[PDB]
C-alpha cells in the first residue's frame, strides 16, 4: 500500500554515498548544507513553512537512494523545493529559484548547477518523483506541537515560550536524519519535552491528567523516553557543535 | 470544416395523424391527412378526396385538431411541434389564390419539466373555451381560447398523478371536464377534474375514480346524448359516466392489441376500433331510453368489420367510406358495406395510397444496366411488410413486392440474378406445443425451404417455459427473384434465433459467392445475446447449401467485407475473419473498445464504427502487423442510428434525436491528441429516423449531362417514409448557398412563423445548437417557386468568390439557372 | 513491492483503446496482461518541460493515495514508458495514472437518453455520491469540478466521483485566496458566479444539487453560455440574491454589477412540482443561495430521502442495451 519512509541510526553509516567513500561527517555537513539551503531560497521566496519542510524531507530521503558524488546536493535541493512547491500549493517558477539561488550561492557552489541551471533542476524532476516513489504528501511536526499545544492550559505565557523554543528546535531538526528515524508526531512531542526541561516547566500540569507524569502517552502512544532522549541529544549537539546555543 | 448538401428525393409517406372538419370552408368536409413535417388538405366528394393544397411546416407535426371558436364561420386549426412551436391556422382563398394564415403562434416550451412517457397529448374543449397540454410528467398546461392571446400565452396546474396514459375532455359538463387514465404503483386508474381558467388550478371532478384494466390505454369522449367516457384496454372495453359503469369484455379483442379509434355516428351511437393485426371493428352504444325523458346506455357491443391495412389513424369519411391511415403499410380508402360480402366481411377497399412504410434496409442495383439504378427497399411490417422497386423515372415509378412478414435486411447477389431478403414472422404458442402462423407470408410461400439443423447450441440445458398465446419472432433468409420477385427459397433459423446482419460476397481464393447472415440466440432472459452465429450459405441451383458456420459469443449486430475478409461486430467486439482454403472462418484480429458495435462501414483499409453511445470511430487495418489502430473517435456521446463515410477524411452519422452530423479528422499531426479527435463539423436537425445510408444515385445519366456543383451521393431511408440524398459542396458553393438560405428566410412565409433557423437546430432534450455545414436543399429548391418580385429580392446584394470574378453580382434568372442544377440530383 | 511507484512499466498492460481526451494527456483503457483487470491509464506528459510534471496530476496523485471510499476513484499505481538507460537527461518518456475502469460516465448515460432513473434508482446514486463527498468533505478536500462528465457509473449500479485535478484543501479557521472560476458553469454555485472566493465546501453540495434535479428531470437545470445568463436563469428558480435571503451578498465583488433582470421571487417547488416530496426537499436545500444555509454532506445523508436507502440493495439503471437492437 504506503511506503516506509523511517530507518535506524544504524542504517545511515550504509547510505549509497558513504559506500561510495564519503565519510559520516561529510555526508552530515552536505545534508546540513542542502538543508538549509532550501530553507534559506524558499524563505527568500517567501514560502510556507510546510513548503520548506516537504522540500527538505524530499531531500534527505533523496539521499538514501543515492550518493550525493554523483548527484549534486544544490541542484538537487532547488529540485526538491520546486516540487515541494507544487505539492503544497505553493508554487513557484523554476526560474525564480534558480535566480534565488544564483544569490544566495557561491560561483563555485552555482558551478554544480552547470551551463544550464533550469535544465538541471527540470531533468532532475522525473527521478526525485521516481525515488520518493510518488509518495507525495508529508505530515511535519508543526502541526503536531499546535495540535498537542492547544490541549495544554495554564499561564499562557509560559505554554507560549514552550511552542516557540519548540518550534525553533523544529527548524533545527530539518538539518538532521531525524526526519528519517522518527515520525513527525514524536518529534514534535520531543522538542516540547527538550523545550520543558530547558525551562524548568512540568508540562504534566498543564494536560487534562495532571497526576500522568508521563504527558506524551497521551498524545504519542507507545513512545518510550530513551527516544525522546535520543531526539532530544540529537538536536541539542547541533548546538554544541556549532557556536550557536539554546534559544530561552 | 465541411460543407455539405441535403435534399429530400422522396418525402414522408407514413400517416401520423388524420381528422375530419370543415376547414377550408364552412361548407365543406375536409381530410386533413398529416405527415411528418407536412400538412395534406382534402375535400371529399363522390369521388374519395378531392385533394386542395398541401403545406409544410418547420416543425414534426405533434397535435393536430380542429376547432371552431363562437364567432367564427369555419373551423380554425391548431398544430403543435414536437419542438414545441404552437400555431392557431386559418384557411383563406381568393379565387385562385390559396394561403394559409397564422392566427396565433408561440413556443410552450417550460424551462423545467420531465417529458412524459406516453407523449405529447393535445385536447381542446367541447366550447373551445382551452386547449389543454400534456407535455410533461406532474404538469398539465392551459392555453385559453380568448380573442387577445395572439401569442398563445399558458399557464400550468399542478397534477398530482404522475404518470397519465390518456387524457380528454370530457362532453356534457357545467364546467370544462378532463377525464384521464392514469398510473400508479396500486394499478391503473380514471380520473375526472375539472378546470378553472379563472382560479387557474382543479376542482373535484364530475365523477368518481374506478380502479381500470391494468392495459387500459385510450379514453373516448361519448357524445352528450349519451355522456360519459369509453376506456379500452387489450381485453375488456369499459364505458364511466357517473354512478353508471358498463363492461364488455369480448373474446376478439384479446387477440391483438387495439390502437385506433373514430367515431362513426354525431351522436356517439357507433365508433370504428382498429387493432394491430389489421382487424376493424365496430363498437355500438346501444341506446335505453327511458319514459322519464331521459336516454341511458344499455350495453356495450363489438361487431367485427373485416381487414384493413395496420392502421395508426381512423378517420370516417361521410358516407361508408372510412379513411386507414397508416405507418406501416399503405393508407386507404375502404368501404363499410350494410351486407358482408361471401367470405363475411362487411370492408371491400376502394383505393391504395403508397406509403414506403419504414424503411429498414435498402439497397441500389442497376436491375437492367441502365447506368440509371435503381433503388430496392425493405419497407413496413409484419401483414403490410413488402419490398419496393423505386426508380427515377417528375414522379419516381414504384412497384410493391407483397412480403405478408417484416423484412430486415437485403443485399443484391448479381452472380445469382437475385436478392437475398432476411425477414421475420410472428407465430403464436398454440396447444401443441409449438407455434402458428397468423397468416401466409414469403417464408412459407416459397418455391423450396430448408431448416437450419445446426448443433452448436443444442447442448442447452436453459429452460426457456413457453405459455400459450404468446408470440415468437420466426426469422427467415429469402431468396428472391431479380426479374419476377418470386420467393425462390426460404431459409428458417433456429428457435429464437434472430437474423441482424447480411452481406454477399466472394472471400479469400474462394471463387463462390456467398450469401453471409450474422444471427444471434435471443431469449428473453437476457439483458444482451450471448450465443451467436456467422453462416456462411451457397445459393446455387435453386436450393441454399450450408457452407460453413462459426460460433461466437453475442450478436453480428453488423458484418462487411474487408478486402476479401469478413468484418463483424460481436456486440462491444469488432473482429476480422479470413476465409481459409478448407472453406472455414478463421479470426486474424480484434478490436474491443465498444459498447456495442452496431454498425459499421469501410472505405480501403478504414473502418467506421458506430456506437450506441459513444458516436463514431475511425479504425486502420495495419497489413503490416496483422491487427487493428484507432485513428479517432468522435468523443461527444451521441446514439446512433446509422453511420456512413463521405470521404477519407469526413464521416457521416445519424442521431436517434432526428439529427444528423459530420465528423472530420482534426487534419492537424501538431500533437497525436488532435489527430485522435474527430470534430464534429456539420450539425443538423433532419425531422426523420434513418435506418440506412447507401452510396447511389436513380439519376439517369446519358453522359450528356454536366457534373453538378455537388460532389458524391448518399441516399439515406428513414422510418416515416423519406428517401433523402446527402452530397458534398466545395467551400465557394456553401457559403452561396448559405447566403442565400438566409436571404430566402427573410422572404419566405413560414406556417406557423416558425423561424426556419430554430427548426434546423440540432436538438437533443439537453441540447440545441444552431445547424453547421449542412445546406437545407429543399430551402434553396423553393427558389423556384416564390413570386418573381420575391425572387429580385432574394438576389439583391449577391456576390459570389473564388470565381473568375472575385465578386460577381448575381442575377435571379442565375439563380433560377442554378437552382435547377441542384434539382437534378434528385 | 506494492508501494514502489513509478518503475513499472506500462508494457505490462495491453491498450484496448482511447477513452477520453483529458487535461493533461489522453485517458487510454487498458487490460493488466499479468491478472486480466480492466484499467484507465491517463498519460502524463511531462516532456513539455514548461513547468514540468503538472500540478494538475500532482494533486490527483497526493488526493487520491490519502482518500479511500467505495465512492472515490482509486489510483492502483503509476508507471512509465520504457525509460532510456543510463541517461536520465534525455528521457521524456511519460507516466501513466493507473486507475480502475468504470464502463460508463453519467454524462455520456444522459446524453444518448437512454437511462431513465426510478426514485429508487436517484436514491441508490445520490446516497454514494454524497455519502463519497461526505468523505472528502470529513477530510478537508474540495472537489470543484462537479459535473455529469465526472462521475463515473459500472453496470452494477456502483458510483464513484473521478477528476480531482482542481481539488485542493480547505481550513475553515483560515481563510484562503482561491481561484473564483473553479466550476463548470452549468454546475457552478451562485458565489463562485459572483465573484466569491475563499469559498465553502457548500460548492460542491450546489453542483451535487443540479445533479439531483438533473436525474428527475433528464435536462440539467442551468444551462448557459455566459457567467451573467447564468445567474439569470438560477435567479429565475432559486430567488434573485438578495441582502434578505443572502446577508453577506453586499460583500461579494460582483453584487452590484451583475444584476438580474428582476429580483425574482424563488419558485423551485413550484417548477419541480413533480420531484417527490422527500427530494423536493433535497433539492431546495441543496440549491439554498446562501452557502451559510445550504446544507452539508452529512444533511444530505440524515435526510428523509437518502437516510434510509439501503446500501446493499444497490439498483442498476434501467440500461437499455437491446433498445437500438
Ligand atoms: C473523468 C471522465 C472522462 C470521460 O468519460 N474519462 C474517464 N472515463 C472513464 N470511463 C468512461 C468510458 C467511456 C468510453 C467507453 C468505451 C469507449 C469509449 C469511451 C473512466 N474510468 C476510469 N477513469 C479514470 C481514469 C478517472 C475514467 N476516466
Amino acid at each position: 500500500t504506503k511506503p516506509c519512509w523511517y530507518w535506524d541510526k544504524k542504517d545511515l553509516a550504509h547510505t549509497p554515498s558513504q559506500l561510495e567513500g564519503l565519510d559520516p561527517a561529510t555526508e552530515a555537513r552536505y545534508r546540513r548544507e542542502g538543508a538549509r539551503f532550501i530553507f534559506d531560497v524558499g524563505t527568500r521566496l517567501g514560502l510556507h513553512y510546510d513548503t520548506l519542510a516537504t522540500g527538505i524531507i524530499y531531500f534527505h530521503r533523496f539521499y538514501m537512494f543515492h550518493s550525493f558524488k554523483q548527484f549534486p546536493r544544490y541542484v538537487t535541493g532547488a529540485c526538491c523545493l520546486f516540487l515541494a512547491g507544487k505539492v503544497e500549493e505553493t508554487p513557484k517558477k523554476c526560474k525564480d529559484i534558480i535566480k534565488t539561488a544564483r544569490s544566495l550561492l557561491n560561483d563555485v557552489q552555482f558551478g554544480q548547477f552547470g551551463d544550464d541551471p533550469k535544465e538541471e533542476v527540470m531533468v532532475l524532476e522525473r527521478i526525485l518523483l521516481q525515488t520518493i516513489k510518488f509518495d507525495l504528501q508529508v505530515e511535519h511536526p508543526y502541526q503536531f506541537l499546535l495540535k498537542y499545544a492547544k490541549q495544554l492550559k495554564g499561564d499562557k505565557n509560559k505554554i507560549q515560550k514552550l511552542v516557540q523554543m519548540a518550534w525553533t528546535f523544529v527548524n533545527d531538526s530539518l538539518c538532521t536524519t531525524l526526519s528519517l528515524q522518527w515520525e513527525p508526531e514524536i518529534i514534535a512531542v520531543a522538542v516540547m519535552y527538550l523545550a520543558g526541561r530547558l525551562c524548568k516547566f512540568e508540562i504534566q500540569e498543564w494536560t487534562s491528567k495532571p497526576m500522568y507524569r508521563r504527558w506524551w502517552e497521551q498524545f504519542v502512544q507507545d513512545v518510550p523516553v530513551d527516544v525522546l532522549e535520543d531526539i532530544c541529544h540529537q538536536i541539542l549537539d547541533l548546538y554544541s557543535q556549532g557556536k550557536q546555543q539554546m534559544p530561552h | 470544416m465541411s460543407y455539405n448538401y441535403v435534399v429530400t428525393a422522396q418525402k414522408p409517406t407514413a400517416v401520423n395523424g388524420c381528422v375530419t372538419g370543415h376547414f377550408t370552408s364552412a361548407e365543406d368536409l375536409n381530410l386533413l391527412i398529416a405527415k411528418n413535417t407536412r400538412l395534406e388538405i382534402y375535400v371529399v366528394t363522390a369521388e374519395g378526396l378531392r385533394p386542395v393544397k398541401e403545406v409544410g411546416m418547420y416543425g414534426k407535426i405533434a397535435v393536430m385538431e380542429l376547432f371552431r371558436p363562437k364567432g367564427e364561420s369555419k373551423d380554425l386549426l391548431f398544430i403543435l411541434t414536437a419542438k414545441y412551436n404552437a400555431c392557431i391556422l386559418e384557411y383563406k382563398q381568393s379565387g385562385e389564390s390559396i394561403d394559409i394564415i397564422t392566427r396565433a403562434h408561440g413556443n410552450v416550451q417550460d424551462r423545467i419539466g420531465r417529458p412524459s412517457e406516453t407523449g405529447i397529448i393535445g385536447i381542446i374543449d367541447p366550447e373551445c373555451r382551452m386547449i389543454g397540454l400534456r407535455l410533461y410528467d406532474g404538469l398539465f398546461k392551459v392555453i385559453p381560447l380568448d380573442r387577445d392571446n395572439k401569442e398563445l400565452k399558458a399557464f400550468n396546474i399542478r397534477l398530482e398523478e404522475l404518470h397519465v396514459i390518456d387524457v380528454k375532455f370530457l362532453y356534457g359538463c357545467q364546467a370544462p371536464t378532463i377525464c384521464f387514465v392514469y398510473q400508479d404503483p396500486q394499478g391503473r386508474h380514471v380520473k375526472t377534474y375539472e378546470v378553472s381558467l379563472r382560479e387557474k388550478e382543479f376542482n373535484k371532478g364530475p365523477w368518481k375514480q374506478e380502479n381500470v384494466e391494468a392495459e387500459a390505454s385510450m379514453v373516448i369522449a361519448v357524445p352528450e346524448p349519451f355522456g360519459g367516457a369509453i376506456i379500452i384496454g387489450q381485453e375488456s372495453i369499459t364505458y364511466h359516466n357517473g354512478d353508471k359503469y358498463l363492461a364488455i369484455a369480448p373474446p376478439i379483442i384479446k387477440q391483438s392489441t387495439i390502437v385506433c379509434h373514430n367515431r362513426v355516428d354525431p351522436n356517439g351511437s357507433r365508433y370504428l376500433l382498429g387493432d394491430m393485426e389489421g382487424r376493424l371493428f365496430m363498437l355500438l352504444l346501444e341506446k335505453e331510453e327511458q319514459m322519464d325523458g331521459t336516454v341511458t346506455l344499455k350495453d356495450l357491443r363489438v361487431e367485427l368489420l373485416g381487414e384493413t391495412s395496420i392502421a395508426e389513424c381512423l378517420t370516417y369519411l361521410d358516407n361508408g367510406v372510412v379513411f386507414v391511415g397508416s405507418r406501416l403499410g399503405d393508407s386507404q380508402l375502404v368501404k363499410l358495406n350494410v351486407d358482408s360480402n361471401e367470405q363475411g366481411s362487411y370492408v371491400v377497399a376502394m383505393e391504395t395510397f403508397t406509403n414506403l412504410g419504414p424503411i429498414v434496409d435498402m439497397c441500389v442495383v442497376d436491375l437492367e444496366r441502365q447506368g440509371q439504378g435503381q433503388l430496392v427497399t425493405c419497407s413496413g411490417a409484419f401483414k403490410e411488410g413488402s419490398l419496393r422497386i423505386i426508380r427515377n423515372g417528375q414522379k419516381l415509378h414504384i412497384r410493391t413486392v407483397p412480403l405478408y412478414e417484416s423484412p430486415r435486411k437485403i443485399c443484391y447477389q448479381e452472380v445469382s440474378q437475385c436478392f437475398g431478403v432476411l425477414s421475420s414472422r410472428i407465430e403464436v404458442q398454440d396447444t401443441s406445443g409449438g407455434t402458428t402462423a397468423l397468416r401466409p407470408s414469403a417464408s412459407t410461400q416459397a418455391l423450396s425451404s430448408s431448416v437450419s439443423s445446426s448443433k452448436l447450441f443444442s447442448s442447452s440445458t436453459a429452460p426457456h417455459e413457453t405459455s400459450f398465446g404468446e408470440e415468437v419472432e420466426v426469422h427467415n433468409l429469402l431468396i428472391i427473384d431479380q426479374h419476377t420477385f418470386e420467393v425462390l427459397h426460404a431459409h428458417q433459423f433456429l428457435q429464437n434465433e434472430y437474423a441482424l446482419s447480411l452481406v454477399s460476397c466472394k472471400l479469400g481464393k474462394d471463387p463462390n459467392t456467398y450469401f453471409i447472415v450474422g444471427t444471434a440466440m435471443v431469449y428473453p432472459e437476457e439483458a444482451e445475446p450471448k450465443q451467436g452465429r456467422i453462416v456462411v450459405f451457397q445459393y446455387s441451383d435453386g436450393k441454399l447449401q450450408t457452407v460453413a458456420e462459426k460460433e461466437v459469443k453475442g450478436a453480428v449486430y453488423s458484418m462487411v467485407e474487408f478486402n476479401g475478409k469478413l468484418l463483424a461486430s460481436i456486440n462491444s467486439t469488432v473482429r476480422l475473419y479470413e476465409w481459409t482454403t478448407e472453406k472455414e472462418l478463421r479470426t486474424e484480429c480484434n478490436h474491443y473498445n465498444n459498447i456495442m458495435a452496431l454498425y459499421l462501414k469501410t472505405k480501403g483499409d478504414f473502418i467506421l464504427v458506430g456506437d450506441l453511445m459513444r458516436s463514431v470511430l475511425l479504425l486502420a487495418y495495419k497489413p503490416m502487423e496483422g491487427n487493428f489502430e484507432e485513428i479517432a473517435r468522435d468523443f461527444n456521446p451521441n446514439w446512433m442510428s446509422a453511420v456512413e463515410i463521405l470521404d477519407d477524411d469526413n464521416f457521416l452519422g445519424a442521431e436517434n434525436a432526428f439529427n444528423l452530423f459530420v465528423c472530420q479528422k482534426d487534419s492537424a499531426a501538431t500533437t497525436d491528441e488532435e489527430r485522435q479527435h474527430l470534430q464534429e463539423v456539420g450539425l443538423f436537425h433532419l425531422g426523420e429516423f434513418v435506418n440506412v445510408f447507401c452510396h447511389g444515385s436513380l439519376v439517369m445519366q446519358n453522359l450528356g449531362e454536366t457534373s453538378t456543383p455537388t460532389q458524391g451521393s448518399v441516399l439515406f431511408g428513414t422510418v416515416n417514409g423519406m428517401i433523402g440524398l446527402v452530397t458534398s459542396l466545395s467551400e465557394s458553393w456553401y457559403n452561396l448557398l448559405l447566403d442565400m438560405q438566409n436571404r430566402l428566410n427573410k422572404v419566405i412565409k413560414s406556417v406557423g412563423k416558425i423561424e426556419h433557423s430554430f427548426w434546423r437546430s440540432f436538438h437533443t432534450e439537453r441540447k440545441t445548437e444552431p445547424a453547421t455545414g449542412f445546406i437545407d436543399g429543399d430551402l434553396i429548391e423553393s427558389f423556384l417557386d416564390i413570386s418573381r418580385p420575391k425572387m429580385q429580392e432574394v438576389v439583391a446584394n449577391l456576390q459570389y468568390d473564388d470565381g473568375s470574378g472575385m465578386k460577381r453580382e448575381a442575377t435571379a434568372d442565375d439563380l433560377i439557372k442554378v437552382v435547377e442544377e441542384l434539382t437534378r440530383i434528385h | 513491492t506494492e508501494s514502489d511507484w513509478g518503475k513499472r512499466c506500462v508494457d505490462k498492460f495491453d491498450i484496448i483503446g482511447i477513452i477520453g481526451e483529458g487535461t493533461y494527456g489522453q485517458v487510454y483503457k487498458a487490460k493488466d496482461k499479468d491478472t486480466g483487470e480492466l484499467v484507465a491509464l491517463k498519460k502524463v506528459r511531462l516532456d513539455n518541460e514548461k513547468e514540468g510534471f503538472p500540478i494538475t496530476a500532482i494533486r490527483e496523485i497526493k488526493i487520491l493515495r490519502q482518500l479511500i471510499h467505495r465512492s472515490v476513484v482509486n489510483m492502483k499505481e503509476i508507471v512509465t514508458d520504457k525509460q532510456d538507460a543510463l541517461d536520465f537527461k534525455k528521457d521524456k518518456g511519460a507516466f501513466y495514472l493507473v486507475f480502475e475502469y468504470m464502463d460508463h460516465d453519467l454524462m455520456g448515460l444522459l446524453e444518448s437518453g437512454l437511462v431513465h432513473f426510478s426514485e429508487d434508482h436517484i436514491k441508490s446514486f445520490m446516497k454514494q455520491l454524497m455519502e463519497g463527498l461526505e468523505y472528502c468533505h470529513k477530510k478537508n478536500f474540495l472537489h470543484r469540478d462537479i459535473k455529469c462528465s465526472n462521475i463515473l457509473l459500472n453496470n452494477s449500479g456502483q458510483i464513484k466521483l473521478a477528476d480531482f485535478g482542481l481539488a485542493r484543501l480547505y481550513n475553515s479557521e483560515e481563510s484562503r485566496p482561491y481561484t473564483n472560476k473553479v466550476i463548470t458553469l452549468w454546475y457552478r454555485p451562485p458565489e463562485l458566479l459572483l465573484g466569491e472566493e475563499r469559498y465553502t465546501p457548500a460548492i460542491d453540495v450546489w453542483s451535487c444539487g443540479c445533479i439531483l434535479g438533473e436525474l428527475f428531470t433528464k435536462k440539467p437545470i442551468f444551462q448557459a453560455n455566459l457567467e451573467l445568463a447564468q445567474l439569470e436563469l438560477i435567479s429565475r428558480l432559486c430567488g434573485s440574491p438578495c441582502p434578505a435571503v443572502w446577508p453577506d451578498v453586499i460583500r461579494l465583488p460582483y453584487f452590484n454589477t451583475m444584476k438580474p433582470k428582476k429580483q425574482y421571487r424563488r419558485r423551485l417547488r413550484e417548477e419541480f412540482s413533480f420531484i417527490p416530496s422527500a427530494a423536493l426537499d433535497l433539492l431546495d436545500h441543496m440549491l439554498t443561495l446562501d452557502p451559510s444555509k445550504r446544507c452539508t454532506a452529512e444533511q444530505t445523508l440524515q435526510s428523509d430521502f437518502l437516510k434510509d436507502v439501503e446500501l446493499s440493495k444497490m439498483a442498476p439503471p434501467d440500461l437499455p442495451h437491446w433498445q437500438d437492437c
